[PDB]
């Protein structure tokens, strides 16, 4: 999970070029090329919400669960940053709905912080153990009552 | 041509987001009340610099808006960072362009590159900076600092911080006003007077190594070289020169608004002529560009890339020039780190100087036939723009606090549609860098709280330690200079290293960063722009081949008009 | 127009007398050695705000006036308390009249007065301010600010005091510069580089809610909003403005010395119209005063009347120029709490636009006539000067007639002795019908203040230092400037003070808890003591002396050589220490 | 009321003879302003001997109390009004009251210096041992100002 | 004496001439200024050899102290005037003077570095376990300084 067309590929997908993604792919680029911070192509197009080449690395063979180098998954960052339908691509294309990066922190967490309501209430369709907790003890619950979030707290029921 | 004052500003170790939100826009604020003032943009950088330029209108006097523009600097200088207060503000009134190159050299060897730097930073810069007519001088290198390289491992089995290590350097290399003896008013019949000589300024790695840190249970003493290495080096490691390959500093010096170049140049001679017969052996000045004969390379790599690639290039540069064009080129004097818009690791420059404009027969010899086919021969560099050399400009606008993230897809917006516009608009390109990957770490309160583990010993020790602190001055051989404190390269390097670092808790325990952190990678600005107080992103390019520039500034503003709420616009330079 | 150099500072929460003794004294000992300055003079506020005029003679450089004044301030700027350093210290150069007021209203009434006023600082004001010409810009109205509304029942709950809120906001909206990983000097070989980023400014009130103050020995976590309510404010509620009865805000521009009227004017407009099109939906631009046309009225309270009264007696003025004059009147920009005599809860003033001059037929219609009968129909209003006129009626006329006195306290006798003094001048001179009319004094008369003394010794006895007493009371009662946050991508300021009901009445001091060295909460009643006195909220200085200006006008037919020569004559038989001076348009 | 709001700021300015028609007019004597204060008040603050004697005749409260429990005979013996202070006391002014703090007339003109008047109070019987809220003594406040003349006579 | 005051400023300034001069006029070789200095104090403390040695041979006390107990061994071992120490032991001084603080030549020597002189002064009988008022010996000093050489020749 830890992993020069490869590195034209990750500058394509996260400027978010459509058509030369699919150049790169239909000429051997590896879809599973990471940066120096361990970002694979996957990563960048789900943090920067290009949903398009999202679809076209995993239908390449894209590693779903690829992680960086802190323990950090392309759904970590959809989740985190308000990316429903990648979240929703994602999960359907096998994303660990539990994954844990270097401090425990689940893409439940990334969710509940940034108050991203529909996406969390697609997590927890997947499986999304609401009672994680991160390495200082916080679950999401606990999440949404520091924060003062009404709507979780009672989403989380 | 329109003056223009630029006040530069310094946060060691602050991020592009940290210097604009606690020095650029504090300072933008309140640059009011200014007469003449026609625009004002500003660069906040990730190197801890903030640029911000202040272009009057044409016959404006320079002394005067030189003047207003620094006493509005001094009220507001309260309102800054007290790191920022102490690396000193300036305020200039030089053009934009250097207009001639000292450079210096070793012929014997005998010193190193930041050696070089040291002694013309210690020796010639400041009579240089004194002589009239010198605008602004760029010392390509860094002077000596006590550098104090703390080891984390032998800090934590001590039970020491940074924080520690910094205030024994505060109580120990001091300065100490004590008075005298029969001081007045005096007693009756006093007999002697002489002044009381208490601590004194620290004079060596030597004295910096001796200072007591603690004495331990057992009588033991730590001293400071117990827990760090001690040396002079430079108060930054960013700008590292070369003249035809040999270890190089020198002194960029733009000439002050309406001086007269050539009094000015001959001035500078006269002044070198008399610091040269104090020279230490070997050492020897060279005038790598005099303003043709003369013309610079430009050197830009794409953000994120450090001082090796960026020296890599230069190196293909400056190998085109001394092999491909011996029989025209006399010398280059490259800089690695410091380009054409401010300092970087990304950035570098070099001067060439041409042979005598008589061995240099025939037009494809000429200056400008050499511009060209450097450019072509360096077009084929990847990832780095590099031009050699002797349109329309645009500023989009963040109107209503949309922020940096929307700014940039408004951007990307209206490069795309201009793309799809070959026939009028060609090369519509940004001017400023790009988002890289930042490592952003969350300090944990409610641990942090429940250790006894106080912020200001978390946020301090991990500065100071992967950032630097500027602690106090010292004396290096009769003068003044800074005195460093940060981490040895080897113990911050890599996000593991974070979990090396221990804080002291108020019982007493040591707590490492991992018990009361977390992080995460993340984008964010290298730097942050802004144009008339306003978050902003500079946007160059030229009208297509037969084709005028209000045409092309016109589709320009034709593609503004669609772009989303609150994003607006303005023309500044040549446009304006 | 004499060449008039302004220096202002803001002190919050410092009354008159602090003002003066800390900032306006030590300011004024270093105004010596500047070129062709004929007087100089400054006010003192309970508003915590200090004004020094230096005026200067026809012909002298404006720029070389503004330099000569503020290189001699810096002498006294580190001498200044950081609280007023931090607020920016302000030299300007400008004309003491404004050239124009540019009102700002929202035609859908989306958007409240408060809004308003902070969308016009954050987007507008900094621009206007910056265009040649624009000598000074009053705001009516705020910025806002984050404001922590601070309970001592619940700070006293959980041990906590307003220095342990000040504490958590310093180290929690905090900048970090932090450095980078793979930075200069590397291990060579080095390939990842990038920037740490730790913490950040807070951007909203969301994130200033869940400060955490303390951990509970039990577990549980007290928050900054379990003992304060946390909303966007402005830095002051001391402006409010109305334009036709509606709420508003806006800028009142001065004129740079020396500068274009007509090209500044040009100017400011083509600033407008760049923000114009970035406007929320509603907002729009009024134009209520240029520089007849327009006229002024003037509204000044008794010392010590509320922001309450003033707003009454500015709905009358506004209500006779909207029901009486409506057929003239075209427009009403009415703002409470700013004055001619500077700003205060006292104090107001209406800028009134007529309409087109050629749909006004009639003597009786033009701006004479129109200023006369509101004035007249004004003089009913008891306990409160109101007056209308056009700025250049009263100025020929006052050239012509009045004289502007100033009496100087050259002795020491302080201000109690010099009211006296002036009191005598005042009967004396209302005895001489045939010489002197309405000779009046220009500022504020004592009012009532709370004077608490702390007992050192019961603060030493219980362990309480002196710092916490200090910051607790004056960050409750007059609020404190804690830090900058970040609203909307815009540098702003950070207030904590006590939420209005806790800082309203006497017996509200010993509801403020204190912490000792020991932990025990001490109540400010068990280390304090407390009376009524008076005291001035003005104090006025010439010269750097206290002094007290006074004017008046003289008799029909009589010269202003020949007033002027009486009051001398008056003056003479004052008590020893007390001078006096010409100054204005006696000068 | 009107007639006593003028009332209050004729007697804070000395004007005699309109203090004279407001009284002849009806105007209530024991009118308290914000603070508190009744004419007595304003009167012997600001000096006024002869406003005190009429509002005194006209059946002013000697012994009225702000909104601190401070008395008109606590503002003349601070601020020094001798001839304030004996026309209190002979009216019936509580030479011993205390306000919120517990301060004494005593108090205040001892802590002034203000010997006559200290005199003046001991001869109409002030507790010379009276403690206010932190137990100080118009002994303790003369050996604390260093005032000797003062501790003498508090023997 | 004039002439005493004439020779401490003649030594202190390094003229050999005068100094011999006022000597055959009777100048007192033992005079001492503010401060306690004899000439000798001065020649040694600026390195003037001939100086130290045209006293010594009119009979300047080679072990005065000056107020603070310090000797014109203490100064020439201080400042590195190897010469000089060398005439000073040979003429009888106190080899183990101590001042005011404990401090003895070879204290001084080590923290300077003087490594030619710590010899000289050990070879004429230094205690090298002398301890200032802080208990520090020769020894204790190379250790914080770090001087390797000093060390090992205190082995």
């Amino acid at each position: 999970h830890h992993h020069d067309l490869g590195k034209k590929l990750l500058e394509a997908a996260r400027a978010g070029r459509d058509d030369e993604v699919r150049i790169l792919m239909a000429n051997g680029a590896d879809v599973n090329a990471a940066d120096v911070v361990g970002w694979t192509p996957l990563h960048l197009a789900a943090y920067w919400g290009h949903l398009e080449i999202v679809e076209v690395l995993l239908k390449n063979g894209a590693d779903v669960n690829a992680y960086d180098t802190l323990g950090s998954t392309p759904l970590h960052l959809a989740a985190h940053f308000g990316h429903l339908e990648i979240v929703e691509v994602l999960l359907k294309n096998g994303a660990d709905v539990n994954a844990k990066d270097d401090n425990g922190i689940t893409p439940l967490h990334l969710a509940a912080n940034r108050g991203h309501l529909e996406i969390v209430e697609v997590l927890l369709k997947y499986g999304a153990d609401v009672n994680a907790q991160d390495k200082f003890g916080k679950t999401a619950f606990d999440i949404s009552i520091n924060n003062g979030n009404e709507d979780l707290a009672e989403i989380l029921q | 041509a329109p003056p223009a004052v630029t006040i530069s500003a310094s946060y060691p170790g602050a991020d592009a987001k940290t210097v604009q939100d606690t020095v650029t826009q504090v300072i933008e604020q309140n640059m009011n009340g200014i007469d003449n003032l026609m625009y004002m943009s500003s660069n906040s950088d990730s190197t801890g610099t903030v640029q911000i330029t202040l272009t009057f209108e044409s016959g404006t006097d320079a002394d005067i808006a030189q003047v207003q523009v620094q006493n509005k600097l001094q009220l507001a200088m309260p309102l800054l960072p007290q790191e920022v207060q102490q690396q000193g503000v300036s305020v200039e009134k030089s053009s934009s362009s250097f207009l001639m190159v000292v450079g210096v050299i070793n012929t014997d060897g005998t010193m190193t590159q930041e050696d070089i730097s040291d002694y013309v930073a210690a020796n010639m810069k400041d009579a240089i900076s004194r002589t009239s007519g010198v605008g602004d001088v760029q010392l390509f290198g860094s002077q000596y600092a006590m550098r104090i390289w703390m080891n984390p491992n032998e800090l934590n089995k001590f039970q020491l911080t940074p924080v520690d290590v910094i205030t024994a350097i505060k109580a120990q290399n001091a300065q100490v006003a004590a008075g005298q003896l029969g001081g007045t008013p005096p007693v009756k019949g006093q007999q002697l007077n002489a002044s009381i000589i208490a601590q004194t300024r620290l004079t060596s790695t030597e004295e910096f190594g001796k200072i007591l840190l603690k004495v331990n249970q057992d009588g033991s003493r730590v001293l400071l070289r117990d827990v760090a290495k001690i040396e002079l080096g430079g108060e930054n490691y960013d700008i590292i020169a070369e003249f035809n390959g040999q270890p190089a500093s020198g002194l960029g010096i733009k000439l002050a608004t309406g001086a007269n170049a050539l009094d000015t140049a001959a001035a500078i001679r006269a002044e070198l002529a008399k610091m040269e017969p104090f020279f230490p052996s070997g050492l020897k000045i060279v005038y790598p560009y005099d303003t043709q004969g003369v013309f610079m390379t430009m050197v830009q790599l794409p953000a994120g890339a450090t001082q090796e690639r960026t020296q890599k290039v230069l190196n293909e540069v400056t190998h085109y020039y001394l092999t491909k064009e011996k029989n025209n080129v006399e010398s280059v004097f490259a800089v690695n780190g410091f380009g054409f818009a401010g300092r970087g690791q990304n950035t570098g420059i070099a001067f060439v100087s041409l042979k005598d404009w008589a061995d240099r027969p025939g037009e494809e010899n000429k200056v400008e036939a050499i511009t060209m086919r450097a450019t072509r021969a360096f077009s084929q560099i990847k990832d780095a723009m590099v031009f050699a050399f002797n349109g329309f400009d645009f500023e989009l606008i963040d109107q209503a606090g949309l922020g940096h993230e929307k700014l940039t897809q408004a951007r990307n917006q209206l490069l795309a549609e201009a793309a799809k516009h070959p026939d009028m608009l060609t090369s519509v390109r940004p001017n400023g860098l790009e988002d890289t990957p930042q490592f952003k770490i969350d300090i944990d309160q409610e641990k942090a709280q429940a250790l006894g583990v106080s912020i200001n010993d978390i946020n301090t020790t991990l500065g100071a330690a992967w950032g630097g602190s500027y602690v106090n001055d010292f004396i290096d051989r009769g003068r003044v200079k800074k005195v460093y404190v940060m981490s040895e390269a080897k113990y911050r390097m890599l996000p593991d290293d974070i979990g090396d670092w221990y804080v002291r808790a108020a019982d007493g325990q040591m707590v490492p960063f991992s018990a009361f952190s977390s992080s995460r990678w993340e984008y964010g600005s290298p730097r942050l722009e802004r144009y008339n107080g306003l978050p902003s992103m500079e946007i160059l390019g030229q009208a297509a081949p037969g084709k005028s520039t209000g045409e092309a500034m016109e589709l320009m503003e034709q593609l503004a008009s669609k772009l989303p709420t609150g994003v607006g616009y303005d023309w500044t330079g040549m446009s304006y």
